[PDB]
């Protein structure tokens, strides 16, 4: 049973630090790349920091580069995120995501619950050209997304990830490599595209597919998510 | 592109490092293998350890780890799996001194001493264990000396005629097992007396495997 | 009859020889094994 | 008589050239830098060939009684000549220490005999050798011969004895202590394993570890004692003294790799 | 069959260039297997480690720490989810590659055999054929772990296995110079294959499915059929005085990959038994060999801890 619970419940005053914690359970925390994703109230996701197995590759986003610090503990299975020099734009959920990298892998599988922290008051741009699609169940729904750079590489695969976030829940992967569904997802999500334009078709929509869609690229750091296609009933 | 292949290479290089210590942890420890025919008397060598498919035993003595393997019951011919153990420190042998009079209960025409000696030559003269040392043990020395005062000992070797004393025969059969080997220029043969009395002969095999790993270290230095 | 049964391999080797990179020469760019 | 002196000059170069060409062949085709020892053997193998980059100039200039090439290149050829003889000395020293720590402390040498550390310590003694070689650049001059020029005799005396200790005395004492402790514990293991009689394998080692040290002396000590005769001489004692010193690195290929069964296999 | 096939001849000299060399192992390699994707291949070595190699980038996908270092066989399922490893311990520990955790967890252990496990091959995610050293083979499961069908018809020790394209019938040779075509549905042999004289070591099916190659330790290979069962050709030559450890076919079934244990491999003509290519470069005796289902490259494994990819 994979579980990613975060701690540090409480707003922070500008001019100090919070240094929240995140523990892991049900999986080998040492052999997974931990990601940090922020989400302000009704806003698009944004990658913050990523550490690999053994604290080897530690990347930060230009918004947090030089301000936030990530530190993991393999013997403790606990991820410490030291956040200093905070401001009002740091108000988000701070999702914690695990990821393992190999051929046929499923990156960004499990998302943490996140800590909704509030504060006392180039890069590949992923655009979806659509923010809200009010559609009741009864017909098929297809959601597209664009990219500033062509995601077609030389090896053959196209690195694209879809995430569905339900109201009050954490996102989870839909299709990795733009054509391969993750574990635990029925064959309803069919991903298509070529280079820049992409398509995610749903043959039959249920109460499980109603949420915000994100199209994230994993080409260059910092990682950028989609605009956010919200669904209504 | 280095998008996700860098993390894949970093993961591969991470387990490339992890597999390096595991190879070094397995290299610093002594890997031993013991053989023997029916009633080989292997209960002595497996009892000094501090602790279908073969049995494996771990025991650490004198700040040195030993990985001893017990063949046990293997109805399969050794020709198809004796090359897997090519690289052990010093293969162990366990011959019973009480096998000169009793014959094998297979065809009523083959002596146990000659059958064990035929297995010693089959294990020593092969294209796999040319360099690995052999450590043969003379089990049940009290049972052997009890029967030598009643038997002429000529049952096994008919061309022999000497004294029927333990110290004489233990040294005579020691040189006899040291004549069936043809690789006298590459491998070394050890001989010791093992029994329930005067036990704790692990100091002999500890000094024996120390001699082999140093001979292996001299090969590492390029001196042989 | 085993003589013509031996010739049955001609119907499978000569028909699948086009998609065999080992028997027929293939460019290095199409092969994923490149330096 | 310079006929026999010039004859052995080509003999040292020819016999050593075919020797190093065989060592380079048997290493990068069979060993392929397996561990630290084969990497250390590869160090002196190319250092001997780097030493053969200077032997055609010394043999021909000796017949010319001095150095007619120039001054800018002579200071460079003497630097690399002093660099390789420092490299060959430093190589045999740590290798003997590596051979000492490998047989005496097998569990401790498992972390130091890695191919990673072997390459760092390989060039690590290279930069350390230039550290003892750069004094040849601080006082490099040509006053027609092409030798070292010192302003005071006390400076020339303290310098030749500085490279006598850290270049000859201390390294030959290290290889002697390392090899003696190797055969010392090897004999101690013989008495503990029940082999009180000296076996043929240990006799082969004690003669090999003694041959490495005894040749290193009778080939470098004659080169060091004649330089002290230059400090305070004969016109026929310097020609063959360098010949036997140049024959050291020329006979080392057939001494360390040919005698051992690890390279010829 | 040399009187037939007058239209073909040895195609010059097959020169397969060494493209990739898998480094990282520290012991003797003994088994390997490929897949349809032809990018991930399993390999077993005497160091107690099961590595899932990446064929195109020479990277290690997984490093499974084996409990028994004396592993002699390993298999790669077509689903890419489970891999087996049998050896002297007779414990076919089938692991689970694609798991929810990071480390590879064992799915089911098979400790029902008595002889040494020689070869194992995955039929699917539910059935697996694993041979043993007690002169018999058995069909095993994963979710529960038992022997659905035990084939007891060989007088010698089985060494290798091979699966048909449909995985409904398989041939298997033993040390008694006897091979038998076993069935999976009813579970008994139809006709034996006795044409050799020494210990059969390697068995591999023909890509068409109506034939298979047999490799014994008498320095020769043979090609038997499944309809009339009579030897058509012999891969005998006086230049080979060594044994045989592996045999395989290409995608077209024309270039037979014979992994002789003389430190070099040989690419034999599968229709005329003529030396077409000699893959040399291995520093030790080869033990395993496998051709990808795509047919792009051929991986050869020796006891020098090196896995060479030929293309
Ligand atoms: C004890 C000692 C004395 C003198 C020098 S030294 O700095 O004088 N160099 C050496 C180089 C010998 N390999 C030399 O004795 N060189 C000759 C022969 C020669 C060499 C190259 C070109 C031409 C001739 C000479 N007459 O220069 C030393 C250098 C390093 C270490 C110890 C030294």
């Amino acid at each position: 049973d994979v579980q990613l619970v975060e701690s540090g419940g409480g707003l922070v005053q500008p001019g100090g630090s919070r240094k929240l914690s995140c523990s892991a359970s049900g999986f080998a925390f040492s052999s997974f790349g931990m990601h940090w994703v922020r989400q302000a109230p009704e806003k698009g996701l944004e990658w913050v920091a990523y550490i690999s197995s053994g604290s080897g590759t530690i990347y930060y986003a230009d918004t947090v580069k030089g301000r936030f610090t990530i530190s993991r503990d393999d013997p403790k299975n606990t991820l410490f995120l030291q956040m200093t020099s905070l401001r009002s734009e740091d108000t988000a959920m701070y999702y914690c995501v695990r990821s393992i990298y190999y051929y046929g892998s499923s990156p960004f599988d499990f998302w943490g619950q996140g800590t909704t922290l509030t504060v006392s008051s180039s890069d590949i741009v992923m655009t979806q050209a659509t923010s809200s699609v009010p559609v009741t169940p009864g017909e098929s729904v297809s959601i597209s997304c664009r990219s500033s750079k062509s995601l077609l590489h030389s090896n053959g695969n196209t690195y694209l990830y879809w995430f569905l976030q339900r109201p009050g829940q954490s996102p989870q992967l839909l299709i990795y490599r733009m054509s391969n569904l993750a574990s635990g997802v029925p064959d309803r999500f069919s991903g298509s595209g070529s280079g820049t334009a992409f398509t995610l078709t749903i043959s039959r929509l249920e109460a499980e597919d109603v949420g915000v869609y994100y199209c994230m690229q994993h080409l260059e750091y910092p990682l950028t998510f989609g605009a956010g296609t919200k669904l209504e009933l | 592109l280095s998008a996700e292949d860098k993390a894949a290479v970093e993961r591969s290089k991470m387990i490339d490092r992890n597999l390096r210590e595991d190879g070094e942890k397995a290299a610093r420890e002594v890997k031993l293998l013991l053989l023997g025919a029916g009633e080989s008397g292997k209960c002595t060598i497996v009892k000094q350890m501090k602790i279908t498919g073969i049995v494996e035993t771990h025991f650490t003595f004198k700040d040195l780890h030993f990985k001893m393997f017990d063949v046990t019951a293997q109805r399969s011919e050794r020709k198809k799996w004796i090359h897997c153990f090519e690289g052990v420190t010093a293969i162990i042998f366990c011959v019973a001194l009480s096998d000169y009079d009793l014959v094998l209960a297979e065809d009523e025409e083959m002596n146990r001493m000659h059958a064990s000696m035929k297995l010693f030559d089959s294990i020593c003269n092969n294209k796999w264990f040319t360099d690995t040392s052999i450590i043969l043990f003379l089990n049940k020395k009290d049972l052997f000396e009890e029967k030598i005062k009643k038997s002429p000992l000529t049952i096994c070797y008919p061309e022999y005629a000497g004294s029927n004393t333990y110290e004489e025969a233990a040294a005579y059969i020691q040189c006899q097992f040291e004549d069936l080997n043809k690789r006298k220029d590459t491998k070394e043969i050890y001989t010791h007396f093992t029994c329930s009395t005067d036990t704790k002969n692990v100091q002999f095999v500890f000094d024996a495997v120390t001699d082999v790993i140093i001979k292996n270290n001299l090969k590492d230095c390029g001196l042989f | 009859k085993v003589s013509k049964a031996a010739a049955d391999l001609m119907a499978y080797c000569e028909a699948h020889a086009k998609e065999d990179p080992l028997l027929t020469p293939v460019p290095a760019s199409e092969n994923p094994f490149r330096e | 008589g310079m006929v026999a002196i010039q004859c052995i000059y080509a003999l040292v170069c020819l016999v050593g050239l075919v020797g190093n060409a065989l060592v380079i062949f048997v290493i990068l085709r069979y060993a392929k830098m397996k561990t630290a020892t084969n990497i250390y053997l590869l160090n002196l193998a190319v250092a001997d060939e780097l030493f053969m980059l200077s032997v055609p100039f010394v043999a021909s200039s000796a017949a010319l009684r001095h150095w007619p090439f120039g001054s800018v290149l002579c200071r460079a050829v003497l630097s690399v000549d002093g660099l390789n003889m420092f490299t060959s000395v430093f190589c045999l020293t740590v290798l003997s220490v590596d051979r000492y720590v490998a047989v005496v402390h097998p569990l401790r040498a498992a972390t130091y005999r890695r191919p990673s550390v072997a390459k760092l310590i390989n060039l690590g003694v290279w930069l350390a050798s230039l550290l003892v070689t750069l004094p040849i650049a601080i006082f490099a001059d040509t006053r027609p011969a092409c030798n070292l020029q010192w302003p005071h005799p006390a400076w020339s005396a303290v310098f030749v004895v500085y490279t006598f200790l850290l270049g000859f005395l201390l390294p030959v004492l290290a290889i002697g202590l390392c090899y003696l402790l190797i055969v010392g514990k090897m004999r101690a293991v013989a008495l503990r394993a029940g082999w009180q009689q000296r076996r043929r394998s240990e006799k082969k080692i004690t003669r090999l570890v003694l041959m490495f040290v005894v040749v290193f002396v009778l080939c470098w000590m004659p080169f060091y004692v004649v330089q002290l005769l230059n400090l305070f001489l004969d016109a026929t004692v310097n020609h063959v003294s360098l010949i036997l010193s140049y024959a050291n690195s020329c006979a080392n290929p057939i001494l360390y790799g040919f005698l051992s069964d690890n390279f010829r296999r | 069959l040399s009187q037939i096939t007058n239209n073909i001849d040895p195609v010059g000299r097959i020169q397969m260039r060494t493209r990739r060399t898998l480094r990282g192992h520290l012991a003797k390699i003994y088994a390997m297997h490929w897949g349809t994707d032809s990018r991930l291949l399993v390999s077993a070595s005497q160091d107690g480690k099961l590595i899932i190699w990446d064929s195109y980038t020479t990277n290690k996908v997984h490093a499974i720490p084996l409990r028994s270092s004396w592993v002699m066989t390993c298999a790669y399922a077509p689903s890419g989810n489970y891999v087996a490893c049998g050896g002297l311990d007779n414990i076919c520990s089938i692991y689970n590659l694609k798991t929810r955790e990071g480390n590879v967890r064992v799915s089911r252990e098979l400790a029902g055999h008595t002889g040494y496990l020689s070869c194992c091959r995955f039929l699917d995610d539910n059935q697996i054929v694993t041979s043993s050293g007690d002169t018999t083979c058995a069909l095993w499961d994963i979710e529960t772990g038992q022997q659905t069908t035990t084939f007891t018809g060989h007088t010698g020790d089985v060494m290798s296995l091979s699966l048909a394209p449909d995985t409904r019938l398989f041939v298997s040779g033993a040390c008694d110079a006897s091979a038998k075509l076993w069935d999976v549905r009813e579970g008994m042999c139809r006709q034996t294959f006795t044409g050799h004289e020494s210990d059969i070591n390697a068995i591999c099916f023909f890509p068409n499915g109506n034939a298979f190659a047999t490799g014994s330790d008498d320095a020769t290979c043979r090609l038997f059929d499944l309809r009339a069962d009579q030897e058509l050709m012999t891969y005998s030559h006086d230049n080979i005085i060594c044994g045989i450890t592996s045999v395989s076919f290409s995608k077209s079934g024309r270039l037979l990959l014979a992994g002789y244990d003389d430190f070099n491999c040989n690419v034999w003509d599968a229709l005329k038994a003529d030396r077409a290519g000699v893959l040399a470069g291995h520093d030790n005796r080869v033990s395993c060999l496998g051709v990808t289902d795509d047919g792009m490259a051929v991986a050869t494994g020796s006891w020098d801890s090196f896995l060479k990819i030929w293309n």
